[PDB]
């Protein structure tokens, strides 16, 4: 549901790359664009950042067990 | 012994003995959820 | 339930030999190296450095299974010479390859690193 | 306790802070005469709250 | 104005989007159960009769309004408080709300005494509440709201819940009723059979299905007759025609054949005409119906009393029960004679039991409503005796005791429960599998489950051809989504632009058409049905009319402007047969599609506009629609539309096909399902392929719903790391698969690596999986409750001890608490005690009873919830949570049917790689996609290279002529790759190159819950079962193998007969008994005091000692049971 820290495939630390390439594509650059600059070449580590999906930041809107 | 148990909704840590309807004191939630114990678990990052 | 102990593929057993050295009786001068908690990343180096030496007439190596971190390599050599002196020598020209390679990437790393 | 026409909830004129009672129009007379017994004493959100028929229009001298 | 082609393809999935955002994806059934609480159940109470009961006193009790509030639940207090969904799966409680109803009841004695009693608000019943229905309390709330109540957003409702038990009603297939139906059996006396399922418009009674068969060639001719309820025996034509009083031959052959012109009918109906002919008056006519009953009066009086009553009520009712019917029931049953005339004579194609316009289906709407009407016919009957039995004395009586809310109650509560369709008695006669739990695998099966069908066929059914995929599943349903076991073709599911009519009611419709030129059916003549078309409403006919091709004109344009007419309501303008088939029954089944004009589209440029800006201008599908852009078709209009799968077709060509289209698809990818519309180029594999992946999708883990926190389920498959599919279609944004995804895009490489993934496997990557790839966790939740029953004992919660309980087994005690539950994070394995329970005896005083946990689990708790259940008595769910990591034995699927297991785990040392150090995750064998020719997933692996390298999302449509093989393969030679996919690869034991440059690219694989670890059984000497004491069934139970027949069969022909011995007797139920050598009956034995006899011989000294099974020492039991007395004579 968050972003892996490595990828399954090389191992080149991605979970630092998230929130990076998320500031960026609000800022009008591309998927592709985006991840070249974030130093991701291998097909596979761009693959963690553009095939992950964001789920925990929808399970942060349920309240929690304790205060 | 003192079993401290959590509501649903307020999310009050109440006191609960055997032999009492489960009832939240603070505000009347009828589902009782326990606190994470003391013991030492391990986990091994593998 | 089942999973074996990642460690247990490098690890030696309490009482278990690293290599053990069983004469084979089809040819003459010939062995098997019955070698635990290894893997292709030592047969194949060895069995390359067994085939250059032209004193040896067979030089291979396998895995019984995947699952098990062993390895089985078959020496053959001729009657003047001997299988385990064979392993041996492989295993020094091997090191002195890598001592000779790790020295020159020292130099190599400290040119680069100067200029 | 039954179906509610309208709810208002009074809010401080000039602060704007919730003022805590409110104002709520069943759409049967009868539904509401259910909840005047019933809903006070209720609890909501940890809070004991009472309930009782508004008189500030029905009761004669009520201020 | 006009939607070019080169902007259509973004035109249609707008409009799409729109369909989803205001529809959804169960519409169908939030619609049913709103129909139901808003009309049915108001219908129901009103057309109930007022019980009229008297000593003298009398009291009518006459019902006027209802009222449903929202879900309730009343404490031990009293104190009504609402309940949400969240609260309801928790406390196992049912999610129902009461129904209040409005009673008056007036006072009748004599001397007009009279005077009214109304009790407003009378609590009749509860009622289970549909979520996310117009009264479920999550109705309009927000997604703020919705995650304040720990709810899911995306949960799309249409389910129940009952006793913590998510339910949801699976729609029933079924024959339509009202309507005429000319089969043709081959094995039977008679030749044509034209039947018609009847039943009024307010359901109340059974369907009365009548036959109109005729007789097989070979006293003359043929014979026709007909086969009425109520009655054993055939019966003529001509004699039922003559019991509605019509006896002139003219007359009844005027209802029949309306062209008296056409010898050829006229000829084929005289030998019913001379088979009946002694009985000329409608007296005799009905004295001879009711002797061929099976009731035959003693007396002719009655016998006529019980053939009028039956050919007024049972005979045809949807055209009418009351009297002074009789004529329109006479027309119908002529054309019901027509239709099989014309069928025995080929002017007209038998009709297709397959053909689903000609079937419906019966959802919770349609469904529940059935209950209910039988039920409130039981409490205004328990309410009849109740007030009986009290006027009898000359007394008032207090209705508030005499209604039995536990009846509404309780009935429904057990059919959503069980399954079993009708009265807590009868379950045998009701129909099961409804009501089914709800699947919460995965987000896919849920939408999937929830949008299934059923057809009562039967799975013991061996006939191939109501299983077989017919034309008519057409963007109704999904042609591939489908189960491969006993049940092929049987359980359906709903296609995604599919649409179950909810029903409505043809009243204004008839004034429409009586205030129009149409002509009724009593004021006409027979001679003007000939040249005259018929018009049917519901299957009932009401006229005729002259000029229906402006008929059809004017009540189209009413549809599509959301005139009187609604757009559920069918219009099918049968050319050839006259006959004008109007429908606003439910169940049938429709979907959307795009009028078309002479030669154009409706929906101009100005809409998709309006539509690109739905969140402001809230311009959504229900403009569109009352646009006459759109128009919902049904199945058994299709036949009179002619589609266009395209606008392109509409063009013109060099050779004109058509040129007369009337109606276009939306989109042609709509015709496939949920779990099907998932796949990436369907359109490229082998169809049974395309079948296995959507019933593999519903086994795929991932995250089944965002709330799995809050959710204490008794199984659930979390996905550590989800990822949605780089070649994904443009389908999945309206299934929120892209949200919660189930699956991940792995680097796979179809090679043959070691051998180790042939036959269906596959290889995985150690790495990977040590860096969580397609790790998962498993969650597991425990109930249990201290019942109070009786002071004769009662259960407890309390941490067990030696030396008071008694039933403890050696397992330690220590992880509970005082309570007597375990607390979270603690590490529990198997036979580990969760909740300490210990029940009071009449190890003195009390016995335990505590709850252990399954056998190979070596799991951790994950969360604790204590509680009261709706009998006041604690409550308490433990969730277990274990993590699941991917080893030998589990199993992964593509999207394409490639199914298997992880042969085995190389690391990333010894896996293969290219020039750079990308490492395939899994690794399949080549040989799986000839012989399933699963294109798809070569050319996925293809689109994922290319979005993986480019930085977008592969747009993987089924029919999409805008991406084909050969631009993926340029686009991909851009990047510094092979245009094939292909790509060098290096042996990673030895380094050497590889002769064979492998093919290797991303491809979205999934994990199925089928693990091992849950597989794995294994037995020696454990329990066995009381009857016979032979090994249990069930890894739960430690059970053994069966050792089948065809086992016995094989070792057989092996010539083992030690094997075969050893397997049944020595290692299943070795046992030992004692036989007089006399009689061969089972002697009394005692071995401790050695003495052996046989009272019938009274012998004590010819016995012998048998080694046989337990199973034959039952068996021969059973037999002397019967008094058959099986010797066994040793001699
Ligand atoms: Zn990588
Ligand atoms: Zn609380
Ligand atoms: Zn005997």
């Amino acid at each position: 549901m968050i972003i892996p820290v490595r990828c399954f495939t090389c191992g080149k630390i991605v979970g630092n790359k998230w929130e990076a390439y998320l500031g960026l594509l609000q800022a009008e650059y591309t998927e592709g664009d985006a991840l070249d600059a974030l130093g991701l070449k291998r097909y596979c580590c761009r693959r963690m950042l553009l095939a992950h999906v964001d789920l925990i930041e929808k399970l942060l809107n349920y309240a929690p067990l304790e205060k | 012994q003192p079993m401290i148990y959590i509501c649903g909704e307020c999310h009050t840590e109440n006191e609960i003995k055997s032999r009492d309807p489960i009832r939240c004191r603070e505000c009347g939630y009828r589902i009782m959820y326990k606190k994470r114990t003391k013991r030492l678990v391990v986990f091994d990052a593998r | 339930m089942n999973a074996p102990p990642a460690f247990e593929s490098f690890l030696l057993f309490e009482g278990e030999k690293k290599i053990t050295i069983n004469k084979d009786t089809k040819v003459p001068n010939a062995c098997l190296f019955t070698i635990n908690k290894e893997d292709h990343t030592l047969g194949n180096i060895i069995k390359s450095q067994l085939l250059k030496d032209p004193q040896v007439l067979f030089a291979g190596y396998k895995v019984p299974h995947p699952l098990e971190h062993k390895i089985i390599i078959r020496v053959q050599t001729t009657p003047d010479y001997s299988p385990q002196e064979a392993f041996t020598n492989a295993i020094t020209d091997l090191i002195s390859e890598l001592s000779l390679l790790e020295e020159r990437f020292r130099v190599a790393i400290k040119d680069k690193q100067e200029g | 306790y039954g179906p509610i026409k309208r709810i208002h909830m009074v809010y401080s004129k000039r602060s704007g802070k919730p003022r805590g009672y409110a104002f709520i129009e069943y759409e049967h007379e009868r539904d509401m005469h259910s909840a005047y017994k019933h809903a006070d004493g209720k609890k909501i959100d940890g809070r004991r709250v009472l309930v009782d028929v508004e008189r500030g229009r029905t009761v004669k001298g009520w201020r | 104005d006009e939607i070019t082609p080169d902007l259509w393809q973004e035109a249609c999935w707008i409009v799409i989007s729109s369909y989803f955002d205001e529809k959804g994806l169960v519409r169908q059934q939030l619609d049913s159960f709103d129909e139901f609480i808003q009309m049915s159940v108001q219908r129901i109470v009103e057309d109930a009769p007022p019980i009229d009961l008297q000593a003298p006193p009398r009291y009518l009790l006459k019902f006027e309004q209802i009222y449903l509030s929202k879900p309730t639940h009343w404490e031990r207090d009293g104190a009504p408080s609402p309940m949400m969904p969240n609260e309801a799966r928790l406390r196992n409680l049912t999610y129902s709300a009461p129904l209040y109803v409005d009673i008056t009841k007036t006072v009748i004695k004599e001397g007009e005494e009279q005077l009214q009693t109304q009790h407003q608000k009378t609590f009749i019943g509860k009622i289970p509440i549909m979520l996310r229905s117009t009264y479920c309390l999550l109705n309009g709330l927000t997604d703020r709201d919705l995650c304040e109540l720990n709810e899911c957003p995306l949960d799309p409702g249409g389910y129940f819940i009952i006793n913590g038990s998510e339910k949801v009603l699976i729609a029933q297939e079924k024959m339509a009723t009202n309507t005429v139906y000319v089969f043709a059996k081959k094995d039977s006396k008679y030749a044509y059979t034209g039947e018609c399922r009847s039943c009024l418009e307010n359901s109340s009674r059974p369907t009365s299905t009548i036959w109109v068969s005729m007789l097989a060639r070979g006293a003359i001719g043929q014979r026709i007759v007909a086969t009425l309820p109520y009655i054993k025996q055939e019966v003529p034509i001509i004699i039922v025609f003559r019991a509605l009083g019509f006896v002139s031959d003219r007359d009844i052959l005027e209802h029949i054949i309306y062209d008296f012109e056409d010898p050829e009918m006229m000829e084929m109906v005289k030998p019913s005409l001379d088979e009946a002919f002694v009985i000329q008056e409608q007296n005799v006519a009905l004295n001879f119906i009711g002797s061929r009953g099976a009731k035959p009066g003693v007396t002719k009086e009655k016998r006529i009393k019980y053939a009028k009553e039956v050919l007024q009520k049972e005979m045809l009712p949807h055209v009418g029960v009351s009297d002074f019917c009789e004529t329109k029931k006479a027309y119908f049953l002529g054309y019901m004679v027509h239709r099989l005339l014309l069928a025995a004579l080929g002017r007209r194609e038998l009709d297709d039991r397959d053909h689903y316009g000609n079937k419906r289906l019966d959802l919770a709407g349609p469904l529940l409503a059935f209950l209910f009407r039988g039920m409130f016919k039981n409490l205004l009957k328990e309410v009849r005796i109740y007030a009986q039995k009290f006027i009898d004395r000359g007394k008032d009586f207090n209705l508030e005791l005499a209604i039995k809310t536990r009846i509404i109650s309780d009935g429904l509560k057990y059919s959503l429960a069980t399954g079993n369709w009708g009265d807590q008695k009868k379950a045998h006669q009701a129909r099961a599998g409804v009501s089914q739990v709800l699947n919460r695998l995965t987000f896919a099966s849920t939408l999937s489950h929830l949008r299934r069908l059923n057809s009562p066929i039967g799975r013991d059914g061996k006939l191939a051809k109501p299983r077989q995929l017919h034309n008519t599943l057409w963007g109704m349903v999904c042609p591939a989504e489908t189960p491969e076991g006993h049940a092929v073709g049987l359980v359906k599911n709903l296609a995604l632009m599919a649409y179950i009519s909810v029903g409505s009611q043809p009243s204004p419709i008839l004034e429409f058409l009586e205030e129009w030129s149409m002509e009724n059916l009593e004021e006409i003549s027979p001679a003007a049905i000939a040249d005259a078309t018929k018009i049917f409403v519901n299957g009932c006919w009401v006229g005729i009319h002259k000029d229906p091709e402006q008929l059809m004109n004017t009540l189209r344009k009413l549809r599509r402007q959301m005139d009187i007419i609604v757009s559920e309501v069918s219009m099918i303008r049968d050319i050839r047969e006259r006959e004008i088939r109007i429908y606003t029954d439910a169940g049938r089944i429709c979907r959307p599609l795009l009028i078309v004009e002479k030669q154009k589209l409706l929906l101009k440029k100005r809409h998709i506009d309006q539509l690109k800006e739905r969140e402001y201008n809230n311009y959504s599908w229900q403009d569109l629609v009352a646009s006459g852009v759109v128009e919902y078709i049904d199945t058994l209009e299709e036949e009179t539309v002619m589609l266009a799968m395209t606008p392109d077709d509409l063009q013109e060509k060099e050779v004109a096909y058509c040129s007369t289209y009337t109606h276009c698809e939306i989109h042609p990818s709509m015709i496939l399902g949920v779990c099907a519309s998932i796949i990436p180029f369907p359109d490229h594999n082998q169809s049974p392929r395309n079948t296995y992946q959507s019933a593999m999708g519903k086994q795929a883990m991932g995250v089944y719903i965002t709330n799995f926190h809050v959710r204490m389920d008794t199984l659930a498959h979390v996905l550590y790391y989800p990822q949605k599919p780089l070649v994904t279609t443009r389908s999945m944004e309206y299934l929120r698969f892209r949200e919660l995804p189930a699956g991940i895009n792995s680097i796979v490489a179809i090679a043959s690596y070691t051998g180790y993934n042939q036959e269906d496997s596959v290889i995985m990557n150690r790495s990977a999986v040590d860096r969580g790839f397609f790790r998962s966790v498993f969650y597991r939740s425990y109930k249990e409750q201290e019942s109070k029953k009786g002071f004769d004992q009662e259960e407890v919660f309390e941490k067990p001890t030696r030396e008071t309980c008694q039933g403890m087994r050696h397992a330690i005690y220590d992880k509970l608490d005082d309570d007597g539950l375990i607390a979270p994070g603690v590490r529990v394995s198997g036979d580990d005690v969760i909740i300490g329970k210990t029940v009071t005896l009449p190890r003195y005083t009390k016995r335990d009873c505590s709850t252990f946990l399954r056998t190979s689990e070596t799991g951790i708790v994950d969360q604790v919830m204590v509680t009261l259940n709706q009998e006041g008595y604690k409550f308490c769910k433990i969730r277990v949570r274990s993590v699941r990591i991917p080893q030998i034995g589990d199993k992964f699927a593509s999207r394409h049917g490639q199914k298997g297991t992880c042969g085995i785990q190389y690391r990333q040392e010894d896996m293969p790689f290219t020039c750079e150090g990308i490492t395939p995750d899994i690794i399949i064998n080549p040989h799986a996609i000839p012989s399933r020719m699963t294109i798809g997933h070569l050319i996925e692996c293809l689109q994922g290279k290319v979005s993986a390298n480019k930085g977008e999302i592969g747009d993987a449509t089924p029919f999409n002529d805008a991406v084909n093989v050969q631009k993926i393969s340029n686009l991909l030679s851009d990047y510094g790759y092979h245009l094939r996919g292909n790509e060098v690869l290096y042996n990673g034991f030895t380094g050497r190159k590889i002769t064979s440059q492998i093919f290797i690219g991303p491809t979205y694989y999934q994990r199925l819950k089928h693990m091992v670890d849950d597989k794995i059984h294994s037995r020696a000497r454990g329990p066995i079962q009381i009857l016979n004491r032979q090994p249990m069934e069930g890894r739960s139970r430690d059970g053994g193998l069966r050792f089948g027949e065809m086992e016995r069969d094989c070792q057989i022909a092996h010539g083992a007969a030690q094997f075969l011995r050893e397997r049944l007797f020595e290692a299943s139920d070795p046992y030992q008994v004692h036989v007089c050598n006399l009689c061969g009956i089972m002697a009394i034995a005692n071995t401790r005091t050695h003495t052996y006899e046989c009272r019938g011989c009274r012998n004590k000294t010819q016995i012998s000692l048998v080694r046989m099974p337990y199973a034959c020492k039952l068996l021969f039991q059973e037999l002397m049971s019967m008094s058959i007395a099986p010797r066994m004579m040793s001699v």
